[PDB]
């Protein structure tokens, strides 16, 4: 399936995914097309803060959802 | 420019990043417990509402410098969702302390 993820920064990035995918897949696939390292990334969906063990089917997380990409500042 | 209109689609990109900030901080303060949320939570509301709160002192400012009617309508309206949130961040606050 095609998800959304949505950077606070104008950015959407496209990813493809599958129901299984883990959030830990998930910030690896985002590294690999973004470059943006996994241990910076906080995902978040409808509000709710994303564990990298869960799954996308686990939080619900369907087809054309939109996820949010807020990063770690480096020095709060 | 004047109107409004001649920056259109600069403004248009500036505007998808404000509300997006808005969406997310909105988001979390519906799905988070105020005596529940861990300082994570309410650090990042905090990074959310400083942002905010700079985009709300843009949106002020563009306000009367924009002539197009429907465009400054459109900005009142971001800058009251923008409120909205902050009121319910304050609600959220005086219900984690207190």
């Amino acid at each position: 399936m095609q998800i959304f993820v949505k950077t606070l920064t104008g950015k959407t990035i496209t990813l493809e995914v599958e129901p299984s995918d883990t959030i830990e897949n998930v910030k690896a696939k985002i590294q690999d097309k973004e470059g943006i390292p996994p241990d910076q990334q906080r995902l978040i969906f409808a509000g709710k803060q994303l564990e990298d063990g869960r799954t996308l089917s686990d939080y619900n997380i369907q087809k054309e959802s939109t996820l949010h990409l807020v990063l770690r500042l480096r020095g709060g | 420019g004047p109107l409004g209109s001649e920056q259109i689609g600069k403004l248009r990109s500036e505007l998808e990043m404000v509300s997006g900030n808005v969406r997310v901080m909105s988001e979390m303060l519906t799905e988070l417990v105020p005596t529940q949320a861990e300082p994570a939570d309410l650090e990042l509301l905090q990074e959310l509402n400083r942002t905010c709160r700079a985009m709300q002192q843009r949106v002020l400012e563009l306000i009367p410098q924009i002539a197009n009617e429907q465009l400054t309508e459109e900005l009142l309206i971001v800058n009251d969702n923008l409120n909205n949130v902050f009121l319910r961040h304050e609600r959220f606050e005086r219900f984690r302390t207190g």
